[PDB]
């Protein structure tokens, strides 16, 4: 980890009944 | 790592390059709260997420380079059991 570029994809959800 | 939201599915552990890798997020009788999904690895993987209507979410990501991807799943700032996961994505 760190030798090649690292990327992030993200998602946030509010969970509610 | 024990327990609340949970996560299971093939995409948590393995995948193949350019095909959608999938897993499930079970929110049956979770509180209400913030669900974070993140994926880190050698490429920016597109995430898609559908509510299955039954307290279950079907999540897929599309990895474009092979390698190791970390899948991070948090409920209200806390790691779900097994999170962060590591998927070996082969070519």
């Amino acid at each position: 980890r760190g030798s090649l570029p690292t990327f992030r994809s993200s998602l946030f959800l509010w969970v509610r009944p | 790592m024990v327990n609340h939201v949970t996560a299971y599915g093939p995409g948590l552990t393995h995948g193949v390059v350019n095909k959608p890798a999938t897993f499930t997020v079970n929110t049956k009788d979770a509180g209400e709260g913030g669900l974070s999904l993140a994926i880190e690895g050698p490429s920016k993987a597109e995430i898609s997420c559908t509510d299955n209507q039954d307290g279950t979410c079907s999540v897929s990501y599309l990895p474009v380079l092979p390698g190791d991807y970390s899948i991070l799943v948090k409920y209200n700032e806390q790691h779900v059991p097994g999170s962060p996961f590591t998927a070996r994505v082969t070519g």
